[PDB]
RNA sequence: UGGUGGAGGUCCGUAGCGGUCCUGACGUGCGAAUCGGUCGUCCGACCUGGGUAUAGGGGCGAAAGACUAAUCGAACCAUC
RNA sequence: GCCCGGGUGGAGCCGCCGCAGGUGCAGAUCUUGGUGGUAGUAGCAAAUAUUCAAACGAGAACUUUGAAGGCCGAAGUGGAGAAGGGUUCCAUGUGAACAGCAGUUGAACAUGGGUCAGUCGGUCCUGAGAGAUGGGCGAGCGCCGUUCCGAAGGGACGGGCGAUGGCCUCCGUUGCCCUCAGCCGAUCGAAAGGGAGUCGGGUUCAGAUCCCCGAAUCCGGAGUGGCGGAGAUGGGCGCCGCGAGGCGUCCAGUGCGGUAACGCGACCGAUCCCGGAGAAGCCGGCGGGAGCCCCGGGGAGAGUUCUCUUUUCUUUGUGAAGGGCAGGGCGCCCUGGAAUGGGUUCGCCCCGAGAGAGGGGCCCGUGCCUUGGAAAGCGUCGCGGUUCCGGCGGCGUCCGGUGAGCUCUCGCUGGCCCUUGAAAAUCCGGGGGAGAGGGUGUAAAUCUCGCGCCGGGCCGUACCCAUAUCCGCAGCAGGUCUCCAAGGUGAACAGCCUCUGGCAUGUUGGAACAAUGUAGGUAAGGGAAGUCGGCAAGCCGGAUCCGUAACUUCGGGAUAAGGAUUGGCUCUAAGGGCUGGCAGCCGACUUAGAACUGGUGCGGACCAGGGGAAUCCG
RNA sequence: CUGGGUCGGGGUUUCGUACGUAGCAGAGCAGCUGCUGCGAUCUAUUGAAAGUCAGCCCUCGACACAAGGGUUUGU
């Protein structure tokens, strides 16, 4: 995902448990030489990750 | 430098991002002078200050 | 894709010389740089002895 | 007398630091001070990075009026 | 100066009477802009070097692949960082401009991508120093000053009062009182100082100690603490029971062993006090351990095979964290008491303030074995997915020896100082003994022991790091801080050649080989007659064995000066370890002597002091 | 039916005696009971081997080539 340069690991993964009621096992963020922050968000080993990228839009 | 400070990583990224060319649909509005980006900056001719 | 082997850098001429300096050869006053100190040193032969 | 030992602002000499001579090269140059051979020193008053202090009639000077951002027998900038 | 004609042009302009002025250019090394001759000229010459074939393509000296010949030569033209740069990194595409020739190429242009951390750093500490308040000064912005002209603590074991919540038990939360007591001065100051804790394998076009896999580890937290183990369960008496074992009273129980060094899995304890670690220069010598190099073999795969070569080359392993054992060190202990002095080092040094000789203890154990761990890695041979695969299989990853060898590291010991070679954060041990626990048990308080539960937020992370990514106006022969470091020769990290790795001759090529240059050489006879002046060039040069003057501050002069030798090959002699005056088995480089031999040549390239006699000055 | 050119062959000349083979030649050394190995060098083949126009001399040997191409010029 792509998150503002605001945001703690801990806010990114209490903001994708809530919208997507999924489970995170961990968070790495970076930012990127453009500005906004990236962030590598795994799931927990019982939840796919391709079914919740189905449930949001991008396959 | 691999070591930089959060607001230098910042002032660089604003200076990177303002690098682009004019999208081609500017120069054939109706109240139009510009022709081309005249503020593009190349990192070995001028250093950017700093 | 292979990786080729790498080019041949033989050490028979220079283990024949070091036989030849084993049994003695090549190591005359002519052939010598260093001060007989310098070639062995005195403090170490006395230290064995 | 023979060993031993391993001192030294010690000697030859690398790396490093410096810069004698050719008054060589170059001299609208590679270069607003470089290049080559040859040279001085190379465990100590040695060489060097970063941090920090000293600001203009002031600083700093193993002292040449030297250095103080290619600017020094008084820096640079703006104004009068 | 002006009026007409012709042409171009496309929207304003002029005559006369007055009024006003920023009103007339050939120059001012005038200002700005433009353009010539020079001139298709100077020039595209520092660091040895390129050639053949093919492909793509309109187009090839410069691109790509293959082959050949070269260079860098481990103090690199290699592999990584710091500062600085800031997207230059990667993929695709283009060839207008730029890359001083060209380009199918680029650090150019155009589209898109790329930097993942509890453990790597910042973040914390303080250093040299910087800097508020109090105070002082100052017309004033302000300045001085950093403990100095200050009521500088907002903390706490515990006790008492008052209230609350949770089974109001016991504790928490406060509010008040009693009691306890320093600060070296707020705060800043290091991406090289101090500073707990992460390693191995795999993976990308570009990221890995960060992603995945597998093994760990530090810190912090937890009403009921989740649990084990320790604190712990004994003795006496009266008994019962044949005894075993079981009852009723008393008493103890904040661990135990070793003579000692000290050991054991834990083994209560506050304010306070003491100490340690953090926390220390430069140089020398020696020893131990690794990595590398080296030698003799077993494999596996390659190279040569005109002749020879049991041949030449490559490869042949195990992380962190535990456990054990080597191996190093001890200014640690016990017995005993030594001259006929002894022990011992390369040197030293040690001993009635207790040596030798026995027996122990402690520390480091980065080495070996094992757990990890063969399951992975790697080298070969063969099958698959015709591919999209951490694909699947066989075999192997073995045995030894040495070294004043090089680098790193640990340790011992000494030398030098009119030089004595950091602070704080943080952590630990001890002395004390204020307190707490229970009355014999369901034992309690308390545990730096074992296992178990939860978490570790923020920022940096791509690439260059330099004869092209930094600074010099630039792809500038300049400058710019570091780590890694093979074989031969050789004293050597010297010079020369080579291997791993890299590169294409330094911003162009072809053909000629005039003068004059720049950079190298050689010259008959003479030998400084040249020149201001032996400027430049030249002679000498290493090592071994002889020999070495005047003068002297007695240390030097000194490699003084001056001589001889040096190759190749075949021998001889001497210099050691381990096991059982001797015997056997291994062995690493040296030194000396001799013979033979070459067209007198032998420090054969490279490296590599010309000398002497005096004067002046310091 | 002539020409040069390339290659080859001779001549000249430079250097100094090639590789291989053989040797009861070789300071000596090791092994097997006189023989076999290592051994710098030496002797014979060996005035040998190699080079020799690119700006040397002759060839009458071989090979292919050579009756071309372009631009101009009138009293
Ligand atoms: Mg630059
Ligand atoms: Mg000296
Ligand atoms: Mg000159
Ligand atoms: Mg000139
Ligand atoms: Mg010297
Ligand atoms: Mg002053
Ligand atoms: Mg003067
Ligand atoms: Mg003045
Ligand atoms: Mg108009
Ligand atoms: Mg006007
Ligand atoms: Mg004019
Ligand atoms: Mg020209
Ligand atoms: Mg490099
Ligand atoms: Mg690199
Ligand atoms: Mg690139
Ligand atoms: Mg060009
Ligand atoms: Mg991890
Ligand atoms: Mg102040
Ligand atoms: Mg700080
Ligand atoms: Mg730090
Ligand atoms: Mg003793
Ligand atoms: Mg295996
Ligand atoms: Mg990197
Ligand atoms: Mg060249
Ligand atoms: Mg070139
Ligand atoms: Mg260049
Ligand atoms: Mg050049
Ligand atoms: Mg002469
Ligand atoms: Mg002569
Ligand atoms: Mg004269
Ligand atoms: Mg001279
Ligand atoms: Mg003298
Ligand atoms: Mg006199
Ligand atoms: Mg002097």
């Amino acid at each position: 995902f792509i998150v503002d340069v605001k945001a703690n690991k801990h806010q990114i993964k209490q903001a994708v448990k809530k919208l997507y009621d999924i489970d995170v096992a961990k968070v790495n963020t970076l930012i990127r030489p453009d500005g906004e922050k990236k962030a590598y968000v795994r799931l927990a080993p019982d939840y796919d990750a391709l079914d919740v990228a189905n449930k949001i839009g991008i396959i | 430098s691999s070591h930089k400070t959060f607001r230098i990583k910042r002032f660089l990224a604003k200076k990177q991002k303002q690098n682009r060319p004019i999208p081609q649909w500017i120069w054939m509005k109706t109240g139009n002078k510009i022709r081309y980006n005249s503020k593009r900056r190349h990192w070995r001719r001028t250093k950017l200050g700093l | 894709i292979i990786r080729k082997p790498v080019t041949v850098h033989s050490r028979a001429r220079c283990r024949k010389n070091t036989l030849a300096r084993r049994k003695g050869r090549h190591m005359g006053i002519g052939k010598r740089k260093g001060t007989a100190n310098a070639r062995m040193p005195e403090k170490v032969t006395w230290m064995r002895r």
